């Protein structure tokens, strides 16, 4: 079922959705989701180190801890958007 | 079958006495049975899991039933610092009158003294009172009556679950990811902020006022609106007195970090903190795989298409799904590899971070629980190996795993064993000629020409942490580094003061006794996998027996033939790791007893000149703090140390009995026991009996498993009596 | 040909080169021969900006001074990259990612390289961008293939003859005569 | 002063055990009078003990707090005479034993008995071979490429899996 | 101790009595010929 | 009962039968070697389980196998 | 403080379990 | 014989070892506060030190075969 071989695997090891997305679509997804992650964590770093902003763990921002998990997404869509790629979309 | 054993119709019609003998250590193994079927198979492990986990709680309401019965619970409440905590009391007719009076010194009735931690864990979840410890003991011994119950209900013939609802790995893996570890983690975090955190503080909630006294001031408002910040606002003080409301803080998840400066032990608001976030991160993960709802992934669809395509891994893992599911053995073998992981980390973070109060303080129950869970441990590791080689012979089909990553493992065992010999053989050619080295150039009275490297590398991850001493200035110890400055706005102050106290556990100072005692340890753990290793890849064949999966795992020999081929079989590689286990368990407890053992009596230089030869360890460590165990009684007078000096030669004895077992093999033993035989047969008066089952010696196997029960009985009983004699009569 | 100051042949003293289908034990763990030629005109095609960039930066004798107003004033080429990142951080970071997008794209479309599966010639990264592949002829860009390799080797010596001065200090001798 | 050591020559440790051990020498020497051979002997002895504490103390060694010189191997160079440059000898010699050992080896291996040449050395054909393993880190790069180091897995015995 | 007089009465019984009672039982089902 | 199995490869030389102390094995007409003769155990109900058939055996490894099982008291070569 | 009863109670809890393990223990043997 | 041989060589080295090698001189002038020694240790790696002060001048290592006391019987 999902065993492959040759250089890539094919669209379906990607889920019933993803599969079907074109690479350039999900290219920028994950440019988007990696500067989303690095916006999150840069902007969580400042927010630790402001002196009025860190007590308590108020430097932990719910918008912050949901934009730092567009890391492993900037990852995984990145792989997908090869695997589209090499599968002619 | 008729006459005992009713599973094995082979061992049923054995006419010696070695029937009753493979009737009993072949009862469990329910693969092998007469008539077993797959469904009849996952049915009795099912019930018999439950009688299992009665026996768990019978035993842990057995320890709260008798401390609040016979033990000072309430009393070491009081006193923590000045109480010996009472395991249970002492009903022995065999006692003397000064043995009585020895055992009961500070107390009106003989009593043993408890070295499990039971006092220090039970009053930091929140116990104060000998009625609560008996309510839940009372509650334990009541889920144990269900468990059993539940037992008994589902080998009833309506409620036996299907063989396709015992081979449900997504549904098992979701519910044990969130209703057994992170459901169970969020419900200890409903403990500990409710009832163990109001009584550090100095407030009684219980059953009777649980409904009506908030855990926080704010009262779970904060939760709900987001305002997450209100549960740690106020921590407890540096001044504040454990289990009263002096100094006392009312935040309850906090991030503290390090130690509460009275108890030495971890902050209750770090450990509600840390519970609820592993509930979070577990119930999470129980959103993984596809149960009856369409979404969620399928574990055979993940593993048919993770194969490289470079090809290094040939096909990957394809196949690895229908060879786990349908072997049990390959399922236990990866269980107890995660659980002797487990213990051994359960035991190295325990000593080191400190979760309980007044633990540390407790020198005996320290080593007696370090040495506990890391032989635990050594026992779960070799069991895995055990049936990662039972799997191989009884259940790896060759053809299903064609190319994946585990068939490539028997590809290349040559390479691996190989590698694996040269990697002990080197640890063991310069550790050892180091250690002999460091001996003869001090027994000729020059130390100065020891070879003593230091442990920098390890050194440069307790400088990483933070530890000051070594001087390296590098990650938590750099104060100008990211590391440091992201960071010291939260746990670090308090990291920072107990990394740097060489007062507690927490990464103690090493040095070049450190260095060669690592490196016998990692010789230790190389040897002791290559004895598994080699017997679970050597499990189904070799050049000496190339049909050895025929024979099954455990059989005596392939005869005298082709050179000889004793203990060829993949259970006597167990049986070799087994000696190769408890002397590395041996030489990792020695060491951290040794290494404490001299901190607690204020020398710790002692352990960093005489550890880097062998006579340090023989006389500064065995001689010398054998002095109180050996005289435990003596022609004198006793103590209560006696009955560990009993032990200790106890231990001993079995021990050496076990060389016999070892040493003398069968062939001598039946023609012995024929002599025997006859001389019942010709004496009369004894005539008028006879036995029923005809005497023989015991088989090749079975008194190598009886000469290891009794070696590894001695070795447990030896150093038990040894490791806590020694600090209860040092301390 | 290529191989005019090593004789006419190619040249492989230690024979890393066949490694790979030397024995049969380590099987794909050396590079083959179209990953030792995309990282040998890629090793050429950094050093030649390198040493360019050593070269334009310095300002003793000999070695022309250039700099950009605005840019951080550091003439120690061992130092400036730390001084730049520092007070340029946006456009550190935007030469960083055009780095990380060109470098993903030139495998990404391709394929390994290191086994020899690839579909492209090594070197080529479809910057042509003006001509020259279409204008010249067929033996005129092949001798220019051959002018950036020798020109790329002739750079990566000179920037390891950098990175030995700054190590042991008497490595190179003729870089005296220039002060 | 490494990781929280002192140099030798500058610890008083060091220092200390330097006049403990002689004046345990120079107290058994008391007790003999002055040409004897024990005498001359544990003058001998003093000398040597004095001769090693000083050549640890100016060389490079790092000592802890019992005054004994512990030796860094992590990898830098500054105290490259405490394993690195005896590694280098070692593996330099080990690696000329293994050579001359695996090339008799093959050598003998095409001749009629050779085990035979294995009890019995054939020992100008082992003395040839022995001289060869000064360049054994050159031979053995050259037979790794040229295939004679190592064997095709079809040529290798192997047990079933 | 509460009931005091218990471990007068349990430890004979689970020591020396359920021990003979045990072992005698398990040694009269290890000889029947039927099951 | 032990079991013994004769395979294929027996060429026939005999020398399990004399090597076998209980005779459990004997000399069958074959044709399957040029020796013309296999071994073949009718009698494992006497297999003591000594495999000095198996010691015997000169094939690269051994025609004849002793799976040791059931025991009995023949099998356990018991005097009493 | 605990009590005679409580005590007693125990027991006879414990030997209710000691008839649901025969009961699971007859039932597993079969 | 070849027994003999090894037997009568053992022999004359626990004569010739006393005879070079030993105190056997000054112990027989003072049987007690003078220790027996009849091995004495080459001084190499560090292993002269157990060339004991066995008195009468002399350092060797202390043997207890007991062969001073047979010497002084046989006169
Ligand atoms: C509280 C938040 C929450 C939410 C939003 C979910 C949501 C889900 N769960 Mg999860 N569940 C939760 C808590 C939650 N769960 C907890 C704490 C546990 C113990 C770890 C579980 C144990 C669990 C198991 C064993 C499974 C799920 C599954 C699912 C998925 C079902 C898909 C669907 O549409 O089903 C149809 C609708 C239903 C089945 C009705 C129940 C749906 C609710 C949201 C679950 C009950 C949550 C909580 C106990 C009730 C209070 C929350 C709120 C209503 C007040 C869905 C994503 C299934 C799945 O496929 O996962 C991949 C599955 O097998 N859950
Ligand atoms: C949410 C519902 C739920 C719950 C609470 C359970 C609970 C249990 N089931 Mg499961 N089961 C379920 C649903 C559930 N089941 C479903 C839906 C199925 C069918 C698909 C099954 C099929 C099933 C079978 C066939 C069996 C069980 C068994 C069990 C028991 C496991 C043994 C035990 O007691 O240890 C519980 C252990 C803990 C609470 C502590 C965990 C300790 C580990 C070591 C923690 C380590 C991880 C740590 C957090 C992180 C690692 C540390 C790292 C730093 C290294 C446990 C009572 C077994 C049993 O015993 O039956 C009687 C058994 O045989 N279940
Ligand atoms: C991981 C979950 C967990 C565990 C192991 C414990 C364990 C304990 N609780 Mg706690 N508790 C919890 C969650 C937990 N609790 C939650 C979610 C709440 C509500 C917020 C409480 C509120 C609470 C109160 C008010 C009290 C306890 C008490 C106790 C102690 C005795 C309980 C007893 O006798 O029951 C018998 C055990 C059973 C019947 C087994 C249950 C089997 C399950 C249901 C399956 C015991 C240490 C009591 C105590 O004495 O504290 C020191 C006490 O007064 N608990
Ligand atoms: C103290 C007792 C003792 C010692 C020293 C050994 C030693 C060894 N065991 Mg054994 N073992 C023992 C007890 C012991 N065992 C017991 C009681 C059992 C249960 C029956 C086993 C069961 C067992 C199994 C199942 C296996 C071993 C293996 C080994 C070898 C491990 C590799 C190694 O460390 O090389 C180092 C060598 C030594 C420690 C011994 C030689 C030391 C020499 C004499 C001195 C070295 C100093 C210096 C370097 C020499 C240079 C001088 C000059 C030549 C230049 C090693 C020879 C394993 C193996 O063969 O792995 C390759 C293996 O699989 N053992
Ligand atoms: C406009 C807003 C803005 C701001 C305020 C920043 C700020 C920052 N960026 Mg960001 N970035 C931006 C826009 C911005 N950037 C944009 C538009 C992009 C493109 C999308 C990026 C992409 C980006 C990347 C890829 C990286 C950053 C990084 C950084 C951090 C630089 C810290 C540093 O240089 O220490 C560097 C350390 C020093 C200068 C000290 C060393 C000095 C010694 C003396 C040198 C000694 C020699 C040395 C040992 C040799 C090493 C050689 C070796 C590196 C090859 C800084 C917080 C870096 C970072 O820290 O990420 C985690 C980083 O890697 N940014
Ligand atoms: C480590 C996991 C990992 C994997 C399996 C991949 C896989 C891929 N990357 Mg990605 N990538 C990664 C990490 C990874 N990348 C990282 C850390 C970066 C820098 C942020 C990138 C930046 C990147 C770019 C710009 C591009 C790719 C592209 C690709 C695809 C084609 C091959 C290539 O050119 O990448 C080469 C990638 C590298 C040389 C860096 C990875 C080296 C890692 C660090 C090795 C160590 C792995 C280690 C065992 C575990 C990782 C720990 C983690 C914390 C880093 C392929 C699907 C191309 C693509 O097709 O995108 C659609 C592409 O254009 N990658
Ligand atoms: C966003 C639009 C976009 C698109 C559609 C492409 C498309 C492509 N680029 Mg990429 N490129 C882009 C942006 C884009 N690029 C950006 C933003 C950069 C950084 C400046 C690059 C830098 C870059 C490099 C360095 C390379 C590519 C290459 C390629 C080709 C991979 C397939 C191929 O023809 O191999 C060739 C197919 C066969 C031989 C068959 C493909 C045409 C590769 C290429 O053209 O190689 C010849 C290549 O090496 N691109
Ligand atoms: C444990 C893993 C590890 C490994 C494999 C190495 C390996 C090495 N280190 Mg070491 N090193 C380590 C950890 C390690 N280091 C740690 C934790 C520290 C800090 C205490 C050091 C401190 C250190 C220094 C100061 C130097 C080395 C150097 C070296 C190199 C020796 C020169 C040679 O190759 O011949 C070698 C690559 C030398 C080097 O040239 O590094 C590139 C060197 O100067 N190391
Ligand atoms: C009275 C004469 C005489 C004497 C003194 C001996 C003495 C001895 N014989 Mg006997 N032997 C004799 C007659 C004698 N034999 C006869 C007549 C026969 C034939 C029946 C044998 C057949 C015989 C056999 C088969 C063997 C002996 C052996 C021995 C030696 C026993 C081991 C021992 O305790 O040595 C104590 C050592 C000494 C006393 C050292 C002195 C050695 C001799 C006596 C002097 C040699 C030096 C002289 C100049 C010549 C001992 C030397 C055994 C032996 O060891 O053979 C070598 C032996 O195997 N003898
Ligand atoms: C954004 C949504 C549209 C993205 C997408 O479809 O790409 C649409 C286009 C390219 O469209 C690409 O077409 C290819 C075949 O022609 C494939 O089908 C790709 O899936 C598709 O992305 O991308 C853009 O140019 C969007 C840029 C927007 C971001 C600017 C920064």
């Amino acid at each position: 079922d999902m065993t492959w071989e040759g250089e890539y695997p094919p669209s379906k090891v990607l889920g019933p959705i993803m599969s079907k997305m074109p690479s350039g679509l999900l290219g920028l997804i994950s440019i988007a989701c990696a500067a989303v992650c690095a916006y999150s964590i840069a902007q969580s770093g400042v927010l630790q180190q402001q002196p009025g902003a860190y007590e308590n763990g108020s430097w932990v921002k719910w918008y912050y801890v949901l934009g730092s998990f567009g890391g492993p997404l900037a990852w995984g869509t990145h792989v997908a958007s090869w695997i589209q790629r090499k599968n002619g979309m | 079958a008729t006459k005992f054993p009713k599973f094995s119709q082979a061992l049923a019609q054995d006419p010696a006495t070695r029937r009753i003998w493979y009737g009993i250590a072949t009862a469990h193994d329910l693969e092998a049975h007469d008539g077993m079927t797959e469904e009849n198979l996952y049915q009795k492990i099912f019930a018999s899991h439950f009688g299992h986990l009665a026996i768990i709680f019978l035993w842990t309401a057995g320890n709260l039933f008798h401390v609040a019965w016979q033990g000072n619970f309430e009393q070491w409440v009081a006193k923590p610092l000045k109480t010996k905590p009472i395991a249970h009391s002492i009903w022995d007719p065999h006692f003397g009158e000064s043995a009585l009076k020895a055992f009961s010194k500070g107390n009106t009735y003989p009593v043993n003294i408890a070295f499990s931690g039971v006092y220090q864990w039970w009053y930091t979840i929140g116990f104060r009172t000998n009625q609560e410890l008996y309510a839940g003991s009372i509650g334990l011994l009541a889920l144990s009556c269900v468990l059993l119950f539940a037992g008994w209900l589902h080998l009833q013939p309506k409620f036996r679950p299907s063989l396709s609802w015992f081979k449900n790995n997504e549904s098992r893996l979701n519910h044990h990811l969130s209703g057994l570890l992170g459901v169970s983690s969020l419900a200890w975090t409903g403990h500990i902020v409710h009832v163990a955190i109001p009584a550090s503080r100095g407030v009684h909630v219980g059953w009777d006022n649980f409904l009506t006294t908030p855990p926080h001031p704010a009262g779970l408002t904060p939760f709900f609106t987001g305002n997450w910040t209100v549960y740690a606002e106020n921590p407890d003080s540096a001044s504040h007195v454990y289990g009263t409301s002096e100094g006392a803080g009312t935040a309850i998840l906090t991030f503290l970090g390090g130690f509460h400066p009275q108890t030495q032990s971890l902050w209750l608001s770090d450990i509600a903190h840390h519970q609820l976030a592993i509930a979070v991160v577990f119930i999470i993960a129980g959103h993984m795989y596809r149960t009856n709802f369409g979404i969620g992934h399928n574990m055979k669809e993940i593993l048919d298409a993770h194969r490289p395509p470079g090809g290094r891994l040939g096909a990957g893992h394809v196949g690895l799904f229908e060879t786990i599911t349908n072997s049990l053995h390959m399922q236990l073998g990866l269980a107890l590899a995660s659980l002797g992981v487990a213990t051994s980390l359960t035991a190295q973070h325990m000593y080191a971070l400190t979760p309980y109060a007044y633990l540390s303080k407790d020198f005996t129950t320290e080593a007696a629980l370090y040495t506990h869970h890391q032989y635990i441990a050594g026992f779960l590791m070799v069991g895995a190996f055990a049936h990662g080689a039972i799997f191989f012979v009884r259940d790896y089909d060759p053809e299903l795993n064609k190319n994946n990553v585990l068939a490539r493992m028997l590809e290349h065992k040559e390479a691996i064993i190989s590698h694996l010999s040269w990697a002990s053989l080197f640890l063991g050619f310069h550790t050892l000629g180091l250690y002999i080295h460091n001996d003869t150039v001090v027994a000729f009275g020059q130390p100065e020409k020891q070879i003593l490297f230091e442990p920098v590398f390890a050194e440069y991850i307790q400088a990483a942490s933070g530890k000051a001493v070594y001087q390296f200035n590098v990650l938590l110890s750099s104060p100008t580094s990211p590391a440091t400055v992201a960071g010291n706005q939260v746990w670090l102050p308090g990291w920072l003061d107990a990394i740097n106290n060489p007062k507690n556990d927490l990464f103690l100072k090493i040095g070049p006794g450190d260095f060669l005692v690592h490196h016998a340890i990692a010789l230790g753990l190389h040897v002791t996998a290559l004895i598994l290793v080699k017997g679970a890849l050597d499990a189904r064949g070799s050049k000496l027996m190339p049909d050895k999966k025929d024979f099954g795992y455990s059989f005596p020999c392939d005869g005298p033939g082709r050179g000889g081929t004793c203990d060829i079989s993949a259970w006597d590689a167990f049986y070799l790791a087994m000696f190769w286990m408890l002397n590395t368990i041996g030489w990792v407890t020695f060491y951290w007893h040794w290494k404490h053992m001299t901190i607690w009596g204020g020398n710790p230089g002692q352990f960093d000149e005489s550890s880097n030869y062998i006579m340090g360890w023989l006389r500064d460590y065995l001689w010398l703090n054998s002095s109180p165990l050996i005289n435990g009684y003596n022609p004198f007078g006793m103590n209560n140390l006696s009955v560990w000096s009993w032990m200790f030669l106890f231990g001993h004895l079995i021990w050496a009995t076990g060389f016999m077992f070892l040493i003398s093999w069968r062939g001598y033993w039946q023609e012995l026991i024929e002599t025997l035989v006859w001389a019942h047969e010709r004496t009369p008066l004894a005539n008028l009996i006879r036995w029923r089952d005809k005497p023989v010696a015991l088989s090749i196997v079975q008194a190598r498993l009886v000469g290891l029960a009794h070696f590894s009985v001695g070795y447990i009983l030896t150093y038990a009596a040894f490791v806590i004699a020694s600090t209860s009569g040092k301390f | 040909t290529g191989f005019e100051e090593v004789g006419g042949k190619p040249w492989d003293p230690l024979s890393l080169g066949k490694l790979e289908d030397a024995n049969d034990t380590f099987p794909n763990m050396f590079p083959k021969s179209q990953y030792l030629q995309e990282s040998e005109i890629k090793h050429g095609r950094m050093c030649m900006l390198a040493w360019t960039g050593v070269w334009a930066t310095h300002v003793g004798g000999m070695g022309l001074g250039m700099h950009i107003p605005g840019m951080p004033v550091e003439s120690d080429w061992t130092k400036a990259l730390g001084v730049f990142a520092a007070e340029q951080p946006a456009l550190f970071g935007a030469i960083l990612l055009f780095i990380s997008i060109a470098e993903g794209e030139s495998v990404g479309h391709s394929g390994d390289n290191w086994r020899n599966m690839s579909t492209k010639e090594p070197g080529n990264l479809g910057f042509d961008w003006m001509g020259l592949t279409k204008k010249l002829s067929e033996e005129k860009v092949a001798r220019y293939k051959i002018v950036e390799l020798k020109n790329g080797r002739a750079a990566m010596i000179a920037m390891a003859s950098l990175f030995a001065m700054e190590a042991i200090p008497g490595s190179v001798p003729i870089m005296n005569v220039f002060n | 002063e490494i990781g929280g050591l002192t140099k030798c020559s500058d610890s008083p440790a060091f220092a200390k055990r330097e006049k403990a051990s002689i004046k345990k020498l120079e107290q058994r020497k008391s007790t003999y009078e002055a040409g004897t051979p024990p005498a001359l002997a544990l003058q001998q002895q003093i000398e040597r003990t004095e001769a090693r504490f000083d050549k640890y103390s100016r060389s490079e060694l790092l000592c802890g707090a019992d005054g004994l010189p512990h030796l860094i191997a992590d990898g830098r160079w500054s105290h490259a005479a405490e394993f690195m440059l005896p590694g280098f000898g070692f593996i330099y010699i080990s690696g000329w034993i293994g050579w001359v050992g695996r090339k008799y080896l093959r050598a003998v291996s095409t001749t009629k008995n050779p085990a035979e040449s294995e009890i019995i050395i054939n020992v100008p054909l082992a003395l040839k071979i022995m001289t060869t393993g000064y360049i054994w880190p050159i031979s053995a790069w050259e037979e790794l490429v040229s295939g004679d180091l190592v064997a095709l897995d079809e040529e290798v015995t192997v047990s079933p899996r | 101790m509460a009931a005091a007089f218990l471990p007068s009465i349990l430890v004979p019984i689970v020591g020396l009595i359920f021990p003979a009672f045990s072992m005698a039982l398990f040694f009269l089902y290890i000889q029947q010929d039927d099951i | 009962s032990h079991t013994v199995k004769i395979y294929d490869t027996c060429i026939g030389c005999t020398q399990c039968v004399r090597a076998c102390p209980t005779d459990v094995l004997e000399m069958v007409p074959w044709d399957g070697c040029k020796s013309g003769q296999i071994a073949s155990s009718p009698r494992v109900e006497d297999c003591v389980g000594c495999k000095r058939c198996e010691t015997a055996c000169p094939t690269d490894f051994l025609s004849v196998r002793v799976y040791l099982g059931a025991e009995t008291t023949r099998s356990l070569g018991l005097a009493y | 403080m605990i009590y005679d009863s409580q005590v007693y109670i125990a027991l006879v809890i414990a030997v209710v379990a000691s008839v649901l393990a025969i009961r699971l223990g007859a039932t597993l043997y079969n | 014989f070849g027994q003999l041989a090894a037997i009568f060589l053992w022999i004359s080295g626990m004569h010739f070892h006393g005879a070079y090698f030993s105190n056997y001189s000054a112990w027989l002038s003072d049987p007690i506060g003078i220790k027996q020694s009849s091995q004495v240790v080459w001084p190499i790696v560090g292993q002269e030190i157990l060339n004991a002060d066995v008195g009468g001048n002399f350092q060797g290592v202390q043997t207890t075969s007991g062969w001073f006391q047979m010497w002084r019987a046989e006169g």
